[PDB]
């Protein structure tokens, strides 16, 4: 969807320690919005271990069934290298499948 | 008499302008008692500002105190609206 979070101020400099400040949130309709400040200071000493989305991303990409940029050495592989099972009344089927993981990447 | 002259009635003006504000000093001042404590620090430091430009009479304190004065006791009302 989409996530924002900019100054509620559409105007000014910056505040001063005590101060309030507008903060303007423009998220999806229905959605709960989870907030957290933290002091730059802390990242100094750990920018680690922190939450983004393109490390979402990057979870959901590996557990991906299909270990093929495309296309296969038959008809039955091209199924199965892109995370499908075929199966018909004429005998046409695909390669079994009985491993979680995709091929150990052997170079 | 008849009447003032060049810096006879700005000068007393803003000073007039200025003592306004500053009789209803504690008034705000102690309105921050249940604020937070920015407005309680920041009414406190313009108060000064404000009372020490007044005995100087200098035009240029007087108005730099009246806006200083002037800006926190805006801030507070604000402050005191969402709490009705």
């Amino acid at each position: 969807g989409s996530l924002v979070v900019k100054s509620g101020q559409s105007e000014d400099r910056q505040p001063v320690p005590g101060q309030q400040m507008t903060l303007k949130i423009e998220g999806d309709h229905g959605a709960r919005v989870v907030l957290v400040a933290v002091d730059k200071g802390v990242f100094v000493l750990n920018k680690k271990n922190k939450l983004t989305q393109s490390k979402i991303w990057d979870v959901v990409e590996k557990a991906d069934i299909g270990c093929t940029p495309g296309s296969g050495k038959d008809y039955a592989g091209v199924f199965s290298d892109a995370g499908l099972t075929f199966t018909s009344s004429s005998g046409q089927q695909t390669a079994q499948r009985a491993e979680l993981q995709c091929p150990q990447p052997a170079a | 008499t008849s009447l003032p002259t060049s810096n006879e009635y700005q000068n007393e003006k803003l000073a007039n302008e200025l003592k306004s504000l500053l009789d209803e000093l504690n008034v705000n001042e102690l309105a921050t008692g249940s604020l937070n404590t920015y407005y309680k620090r920041t009414i406190k430091i313009s108060g000064q500002k404000a009372m020490y430009a007044l005995k100087s009479k200098d035009f240029k304190k007087m108005s730099e105190a009246k806006y200083q004065l002037q800006k926190i006791y805006n801030e507070i009302d604000e402050a005191l609206k969402s709490k009705y």
